[PDB]
């Protein structure tokens, strides 16, 4: 009664097959790269427009990586857009060295991964590998886990 | 009543994404010649494209 | 994996394996459109010339061959039979015979509705209705067993039998896959070495001082392509023998093609298709040995057509024919031919009237007799 | 080395040395003798259409070494009793080696039926109760002869087709495959030296622009491209080696393969030989002579058995038909012969013709003719 | 980059042949039918019709492209787009492509087994013209080969291209290999001169230009017959040298690939004899004859009865397709004796008749006609 | 780097060979007429009009440019523009290439077939003659290989040159392979001569012509036979010498690619006979027959349909196609022999007589001259 792995290690894709959750009804602002976190800025006739993470905001989800959707090799204004919300996935990092297992993460700006100290939110799972002079990191986003402030 | 108003056309494959259509110009001009000549005006084209989703 | 949802993961792997590979297309669809454009014969009917006549009005054959071939494939398919009847399609079908329409479909479409295992019937312990949920935004629907067929793949052991929902397995199998898989990194590993053969390298002392993505650096590597387009067998490349040196290696290439025909001899081999069938190159060493490798061939796939053509025959003829006792036979599965069918019918004519004039063997039944035997001799039938 | 049943379903040479045998057996045919008719015989054989039970049947006989065959006969009696005489069947099924024991046994002294089971006990499952048979409608289909000190191990049942010298020696072959792969793969190697290598730290942005540029430059590698390096930092060199031999050396492990399973090369390798053009002939009546033996053997105790449950006619026997493909043109010439045979010289003798034309049509021709004087 | 089908085929020779050579054959091959009075007036309606270049062409296109659109024009007295009365008329046949052709109307009632069968069909042929729309009866489809359903519904039940990927990919790495074997002859044989100081010149000036000239006119002069100096002290000259071998078998080895692949042999592919035998290549061609004919029997029929029963008055009859095989003069002239022998060595002895000898004797394709009568 | 075809198929001469090999033997060839009254005044009409070389370069242009026209010429009393009446008289046929012709009028009538086919042709020979125009049916166009569609109206529905980018390109690989082998054997040997203070010696001087000179006489007298002297301590005299081999196999493997590309066979591409088997090319040429039959039978009748019925006057006949196969004496009477003991071995018996038996021996085509009569 075991989860199977996935091989391929590249920053934007799922790292697993255990329950994920893609939501893809959203349309972007701005453009986006695959691996990113990102937020809600508005809801149009069910439909969520993301843009890349600023600062004092809550992350959402991540850019997830599609071959027919995304032929540019980025995600492009006025784009329906794939957002991981639930699951493992290959983020892009700032980070030297890897943080302790089941710690707590934290976003710079831009998406990326600069924190191991945070409060409460997503957590590191395990994984670190080396991305073109710069890291990848293996995150785990749960549903309701970051609270949009009142 | 949208597509019984409008014209609906079928010219595209389900696993299209993409489309464009082509259009063309020309120039020219003449002139009043005699027998002997050696120079006479010329005539060239253009063209344009653009696309869709 | 994650996949797109309007293509539902059903054997898409397998699926994309076929419809991409070409060996395994072959392999696939070698056998089931042969034995099926084979042909066949009937006897004890009044006549055959109307029997072709409704044959080909209904014209079947193209839905029979895929039906087929996907149960090679899948390990199982249906076909289904609609009658000219005035019952629902629920219902048992009453005593007739009337066709109007066939069709077919694949293994993923028929689930078992109703079971039965009543003692006194021998036919416990079959399903007795066909649930079949072609999908096509119209409602699923219930078929009595009698109506349609099943037809099924090769023979695995009850173990798995059963838990494959009495359904047989793919005729790819784990071992030929990976067969069929090598042989294209074989090539790749083949054209890789030729083009490794010969290699070349400069040698520049203090080289190594020049910043990288510089101007000094792009015009050292554009000097070193222009020279290197430039050199051949009428030209020659001078260096300085203080500072730079250019040497070349090589190596041989030996035993690949020895190599590349051993990975086919392996697939061939495993396949059981010989390999005039499936590399499709004649053996040119010898005159008279393709055709025994030929027979061969018929004699095995008249073996494989005994055990799964028939049924069709005995499923779907009952339908179609108004006497009661009939047979089918299988022509003689071997391409004839102007000489030996002109003199083999010599020899028939010969034989049936050399002898037979002293005897009560007469001209009513001998003329019925000699054109049993299908002849190129047309004949008006009469006394 | 594991069990069977995998090792059958995985591998197809398997697949092929257990199920080459029984299809071919059982569609040769058959001829009967004694009998008045053979048409209305032909009619209730593919009435019955059981040849597909009965080639699973002799195949798994073949690879679990034992087989069950249930019949059930139109008998107005309750099923665990013995079956009076007569000629009746509606259904037969097969049931592999695992759901069949015995339990009661007869040592009776009158009867020679003594020391052989008299009633089994068959489970099939299928969430119905296990239940017991009498003896005479039970048919045990058997593998190969073993020593009788295993044949009283094994409750009186044979032995699997797939000895451990046949399951090794199929499975060094994809070993040597694997080998013959790798021997293909490290044919050529390519060795770059770099003084001062040795102090970049493990895993920083040095190291894997380093690699990814040494991999850039072996992509782009050939024969029209030449590749610069320095005189007194580094160093290019390239490693090569000989292959040979492989394909003679995996011919001989196929070779091995079909002397030890006891199959042909035209058969098993399914590879013509190429070289001669009239030997395959005798190749294949080899194995047709061979499939007749092991036919003689095993398929016949069917006939006997089922046989007489089915035709009402006192004595008859079973002749096999002459295994050798037929062809039209030799046909042909057969034909003339025996039509030649048959009367160019009973004009002068008492043989007459109410028996010349049973003589005629008693050898299968194509040539038919109605019954009358 | 190189998988635009419509570029390839009118630009590699190899795709041409590969795509082509089939179904011409196929339509040349010849039939005929049974069960009509007379067959003068048949081919002579057949060739005054003369529509066979637009058969082949509509096969090609259905092997290339894996569906083609063939229209047939009819003497009838109404619209286009309403159905077609039984009756025999013909005036014309003209050919699309996959890319001209569309779907309008379905059915889909219960009591017609045509439910989920295409109606009506709806024509762009372009060519600033309106597009039409044409009945289920008028318009025949040609398909190319079968796939599993799940892209058939993704085609619009449509087939695909006979060029799949690993045809294409096996057919482009071939130049690949040419052009390796090309540049491999090149380099056989490089000469190096070092001169010790030569790296003291100045870049694209006199000097450096003069050293080049004197080294190629140096390099002009030289072989078998002629010598060069060198001074010893400062330069020398070596010349260095690869062999080849290996590479023809190389090359066969792809074209094997490329013929097992495709399913058409060397014989018609590579068009070389094998030459080591006398008579195997016979054998080869009539196995090339008996897999045409298999896939005949699933293409070229369904031409044959949505056209015939459009010429032909006549009730009831049969197709047979001639039996590919190469006519010898000698050989027919002999096969002509053996059955001419055969259909009177001993009819005169029983009830068989000039009556039905003379329909025997003519029925099988003689050279001797015979006029009709008794 | 793309070449006019013209100029390749008049300089290079293996383009010559596989422009011009087939049309000139498929017109050669020859044919029969059914349903003549006679024969012999057929002949003598046809070689009276003599049209045969126009129709052979009619057809090689074709061939090449991918399109060509042949103008027939009648005996009528009308404009050239104006169709052609019933009849059957003929006066002249010319030819004219690709590039004189063009469309001029358009029809789209959907009452006729015919819309979508030009109707008239608009011709422009040049040669100080005004261009002028001709109806559909004096005139007809030769068309080359088939094409795509999307390129055919793009080319004014016309064809394209059988001489593709793989062709030429494997025709020009050819030329450099060989002049690549005469210069791998050119260098075979080199001879090096080593002199300290040999750079000392100044440029193009007189020490510099008697040095090089002395050079060139000692190195025309060497030899076998003859040594030469050297100077121990200041001069050295090497020779360094490279192997040669699979030159043959690699160009025989480029013939392989161009008789692969070209798709006819080795024995009449590069006309060598195999040798090493004496009955294995005789199947290679009826290989060749059925090829080339197969070809005939789409584009050279089209001539017969297009030009035999304006010479004609019966109302019905047929084209026959003569078996193409090389004649011999001997098996020409052994065929006749049996041809004439079949035709009366067993007609004595029955109502085939000799009013018809005559026409059956004498159209199979006999040595046997006999007059007309019963």
């Amino acid at each position: 009664y075991e989860n199977l792995f996935l091989r391929p290690a590249c920053p934007g894709n799922i790292s697993d097959t255990s329950t994920y959750n893609i939501d893809g009804a959203c349309v972007a602002q701005g453009d986006i790269g695959f691996g990113s976190a990102v937020q809600v800025v508005g809801i149009v006739d069910g439909v969520k427009v993301v843009a890349a993470l600023p600062d004092g905001g809550t992350p959402y989800g991540i850019a997830f990586r599609s071959q027919y959707e995304h032929l540019s090799g980025k995600i492009l204004d006025g784009e329906v857009c794939n957002v991981v919300s639930h699951g493992r996935v290959w983020t892009l990092t700032s980070l030297g060295e890897a943080p302790s297992l089941f710690s707590k993460l934290q976003f710079g700006s831009g998406g990326v991964v600069t924190g191991g100290s945070g409060s409460a939110g997503w957590t590191f799972a395990g994984g670190f590998v080396k991305h073109e002079d710069g890291y990848i990191i293996e995150v785990q986003v749960k549903q309701n886990a970051f609270i949009a402030p009142p | 009543s949208a597509l019984r108003v409008f014209p609906v056309t079928t010219e595209l494959s389900p696993t299209d994404k993409t489309f464009e259509y082509m259009t063309f110009d020309k120039v020219g001009t003449a002139q009043i010649i005699a027998d002997y000549t050696d120079d006479l005006p010329l005539v060239d084209a253009l063209g344009t494209s653009e696309f869709g989703k | 994996s994650p996949k797109p949802f309007f293509m539902s993961d059903a054997s898409y792997h397998v699926g994309s394996f076929y419809n991409d590979n070409a060996t395994a297309k072959r392999i696939v669809d070698v056998i089931p459109e042969e034995m099926v454009t084979a042909g066949f014969k009937i006897s004890g009917v009044k006549d055959e010339k109307e029997f072709k006549s409704l044959w080909d009005s209904y014209k079947i054959d193209p839905s029979l061959v895929d039906a087929l071939c996907w149960a090679r494939l899948y390990g199982g398919a249906a076909i289904v039979a609609i009658i000219n009847d005035n019952r629902m399609l629920t219902s048992p079908v009453k005593p007739g015979a009337k066709l109007e329409g066939v069709r077919v479909y694949d293994r993923f479409a028929i689930t078992i509705e109703k079971r039965v295992t009543n003692a006194r019937s021998p036919r416990y312990g079959e399903p007795e209705i066909y649930k079949v949920s072609p999908g096509d935004n119209i409602q699923p629907y219930l078929i009595h067993h009698t109506r349609i067929f099943i037809a099924d793949g090769e023979r695995v052991t009850p173990q798995m039998r059963k838990q494959n929902q009495g359904w047989g397995a793919s005729v790819l199998n784990k071992s030929l896959i990976d067969a069929i898989c090598d042989y294209d990194y074989c090539e790749s590993l083949a054209t890789q070495i030729l083009r490794r053969k010969q290699q070349a390298v400069w040698k520049v002392k203090g080289l190594a001082e020049m910043c990288d993505d510089d101007d000094a650096q792009y015009a050292a590597r554009l000097r070193l392509a222009q020279v290197d387009d430039n050199s051949g067998v009428g030209r020659a490349i001078g260096i300085d023998a203080e500072t730079e040196e250019y040497d070349v290696l090589n190596s041989d290439i030996s035993g690949v093609p020895e190599f590349l025909s051993s990975k086919m001899d392996r697939i061939v081999s495993l396949s059981g298709i010989h390999e005039i069938i499936i590399k499709n190159k004649n053996v040119g060493g010898v005159s008279a040995s393709q055709n025994t490798a030929l027979e061969t061939f018929y004699k095995l796939v008249d073996r494989k057509r005994e055990e799964d053509y028939r049924p069709l025959l005995e499923f779907l003829l009952p339908f179609i024919v108004d006497e009661q006792e009939w047979s089918i036979e299988f022509e003689p599965l071997s391409v004839p031919s102007k000489k030996e069918e002109s003199e083999i019918t010599k020899n028939n004519v010969e034989s049936v009237t050399k002898a037979i004039t002293e005897q009560i063997i007469d001209l009513e039944e001998a003329r019925d007799t000699l054109r049993s035997i299908a002849p190129e001799f047309k004949l008006k039938d009469g006394n």
